């Protein structure tokens, strides 16, 4: 165990609360991320219609990348 | 270290400059790519 | 003025360096076991734990020290010289001597 | 040699210890060294944005270019009228000439370089002690009208005078995570377009490879056991250490520092010519002082019983 | 910043208005060791700060 | 000069007033047109 | 507290000028040799010295 | 006095002479940063404004 | 006697010890003396322009 | 002679090193003036052809100014 002052992974490792809900994966599994409400997305950020956070130049980029497909869509970006 | 002279050389354009200036470098601990250092006063400034 | 030079970090992603020798001016080099560095873009190295990351430091002379700066003499036995203004009758010389 | 060929060198993102929103965050308008020894309070400021020159590197005096936040390495240009410094309070801009800025800056705790409008509205504050400098042995607010003329060291406002060199260095390898998809339990290399990505990955073994298209990669679970970055930019970089050094770090090339310590002529106060009182071996002087003057005394024998002071009032 | 008091303005329109209490504002620092703004390297010590 | 009554008058609006401030007039050195001068401070303020 | 009066000065451009004794209170005059003053215009003598 | 060009005579110079204009009239503060007509008297008198009551 | 009349008067230009520039020039806004013996801070400040004419 | 600190011009007096280059006729014989680079003609100064500062009232008042009496050019200024 560790102090308050650090955030414990699902490793065995804690890391700080500063490093905690960053947006930066620093986790082994990644259990830094996936449990806060942190789902805001960037200024160049996409977002799908399922709320995935894509980066934008992947958007109509030509092969599906986010797990509705809306990223590839042909009403999302005209082909 | 602190005093005057701590950095000496033969001339300004010299290429054997000799220093002594308590230089410790420190372990990162931020993720973003940094060198920590710490490091003693200048003399010349002191010694203004 | 000392102006310390910080070089750009050299990184190893599973790998060690070693701190070599440079004579350059109060070279101080070290090297730090794991890192997992970032900059803007995430993680530059894949591994995990076994990144090594490379410290230097040395000091060079500032630039407005063509200006700013000291010169330490040693300065040994010293001389006189004296000018003189000798009127003798209605001549005047002048002469200097050591 | 030193060159003035900026088309071969390129702006970088630092690592300003105090942005915007007073936290460390990277930036295009680094502050990485402030230089203060003239003597009419001008300074230098480094920046790791070039100023006075276009998005190409030609010579403009109105555009200084920066790196942009986007994922593709982008040098986006901008009018120097977005450029502010200030310590407490507005600085005036004297000289701009690639890394290098001059200011006038009133005395305080802190150097601040501003984007004050656009898209990259941004500020970058390191920590510095700017004080008032005067010339002499009399204190001023600023230089008085009349006065007699000192020998000063100030810095030429001209952008064509060096006062050294800073070294270029090769740029670096920089990873994006905007390369990894980790789709479901795989992980794929997703190059920008029509460019050629070098990933390397740890997944079990060290494996490296140049493509331009969706890559499978193998073994490779986790995106964070791969890193992608383009081996397209060539563009010389200034030895700055918020980046991580290329292979091959030798010096490139060499880059002018402008503004250089040049002597001049400064005008000085002459205070109030004192008053003396005379009386049996000695004088008293009825001294009139507005600002601290320098009182120095010694007698003419073996032994000059030297006094030095710092008189204000009367 | 560090003051003497405190003020709040309307800075345009109609209602273009101030007011201003005394309030002596200073400089705060945590831990044994003072600075201008939080540096880079260091270590984590327990602060209060006020959630945004 | 430099203490309380260097200036002195039978009255505000009087035509006699009288003093001694150690007026130094000195010699133009700028080009623009200049009179130059040194004084004592005021005696009234040095009493205040 | 005193107001200092300092008059417009007076230049003559190749001529000699006189201090004159006037009742003011500290009345102060002296005479320089060789000004050539400038204004926003230029000089304002034609003699050199 | 001249209204036109004029070519002067024996002046190889311009330091050598100044020209004014004679038109203005309106009255001046008394200050030391300019020269005073061959007249200074007192043409009038302006008021200080806000006064300390 | 105190005349109002500003048609009779005139600005002009005096040596500003501290410009724009940091140096000293000709002004239009000349800083001619400074008064502050009010209570409540207020300044009287006189300029070598005129102000409401 | 006199100091580094001052500009000997040729007749015999030094004056301070700012008021040489600075546009004002300084010695007896203008040298602080007809040497330096500073090219640059003021605002309210009209560039003649000829490369020349020529005030800007001078300009097609009647008679030439510059050696080749560009101000009087009818080009310059219809007649
Ligand atoms: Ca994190
Ligand atoms: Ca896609
Ligand atoms: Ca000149
Ligand atoms: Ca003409």
């Amino acid at each position: 165990k560790c102090e308050p002052s650090q955030f414990q992974c699902t490793n065995g490792r804690c890391i700080t609360l500063l490093w905690k809900c960053d947006g930066d994966e620093d986790c082994v599994d990644g259990s830094d991320e996936k449990n806060c409400v942190k789902k805001t997305c960037a200024e160049s950020d996409f977002v799908c219609n399922n709320g995935q956070c894509v980066p934008s130049r992947w958007k109509c980029d030509g092969d599906p990348d986010c797990e509705d497909g809306s990223d590839e869509s042909p009403e999302q970006c005209h082909m | 270290p602190g005093a005057f002279g701590d950095i000496q050389a033969s001339s300004l354009y010299a290429t054997d400059i000799v220093a002594r200036t308590d230089i410790r470098l420190l372990k990162p601990s931020v993720k973003n790519i940094h060198v920590p250092y710490t490091q003693a006063v200048s003399g010349y400034e002191m010694w203004k | 003025k000392f102006h310390t030079v910080i070089p750009s970090p050299q990184v190893k992603c599973c790998g060690s360096l070693e701190c070599k020798a440079s004579s350059k001016a109060d070279y101080t080099c070290r090297v730090f076991g794991g890192v997992y560095p970032f900059m803007w873009g995430g993680a530059q190295c894949f591994c995990d734990s076994e990144n090594t990351q490379l410290s230097e430091a040395y000091v060079e002379f500032a630039p407005d020290c063509t200006i700013d700066h000291a010169v330490a003499l040693k300065v040994h036995t010293a001389a006189l010289k004296v000018g003189l203004r000798i009127v003798y009758g209605n001549t005047t010389a002048h002469l200097d001597t050591f | 040699s030193i060159t003035d060929d900026f088309t071969l060198t390129s702006p970088y993102l630092g690592f300003c210890p105090y942005c915007r929103h007073s936290a460390p965050c990277f930036s295009p308008i680094k502050i990485e060294n402030v230089w203060d020894e003239s003597d009419d309070g001008s300074i230098r400021i480094q920046v790791s944005a070039q100023f006075g020159y276009n998005q190409a590197g030609t010579a403009d005096v109105t555009k200084f270019r920066y790196m942009s936040y986007d994922h593709d390495h982008d040098i986006k240009e901008d009018s120097m009228e977005k450029i502010a410094i200030s310590t407490s309070g507005p600085c005036r801009r004297l000289g701009h000439k690639g890394y290098f800025l001059l200011a006038q800056c009133p005395p305080g705790d802190s150097v601040t370089v501003s984007i004050t409008s656009g898209a990259s509205e941004n500020s970058c504050t390191v920590e510095k002690k700017i004080r008032r400098k005067f010339v002499g042995r009399e204190e001023y607010l600023f230089p008085p009208v009349h006065g007699k003329l000192l020998k000063c060291h100030i810095y030429d406002h001209l952008k064509e005078t060096s006062a050294g060199y800073i070294t270029m260095h090769r740029p670096g390898p920089h990873a994006y995570k905007s390369y990894l998809k980790e789709a479901s339990g795989e992980v794929y290399i997703k190059p920008p377009s029509g460019k050629n990505v070098t990933y390397e990955c740890k997944c079990g073994d060290y494996s490296t490879g140049i493509v331009s298209t969706q890559t499978k990669m193998n073994g490779c679970t986790k995106a964070r056991q791969c890193i992608a970055y383009t081996r397209d930019q060539t563009k010389w970089v200034f030895n700055s250490p918020d980046l991580i050094r290329h292979t091959d770090h030798s010096v490139q090339g060499k880059l002018h520092i402008p503004f250089r310590l040049t002597p001049t002529v400064c005008r000085v106060p002459l205070a109030h010519t004192p008053t003396v009182t005379k009386w049996f071996k000695g004088i008293t002087l009825h001294l009139t002082a507005t600002r601290p003057t320098l009182l120095t005394t010694r007698k003419l024998g073996l032994r000059a019983d030297a006094t030095a002071e710092w008189i204000t009032g009367t």
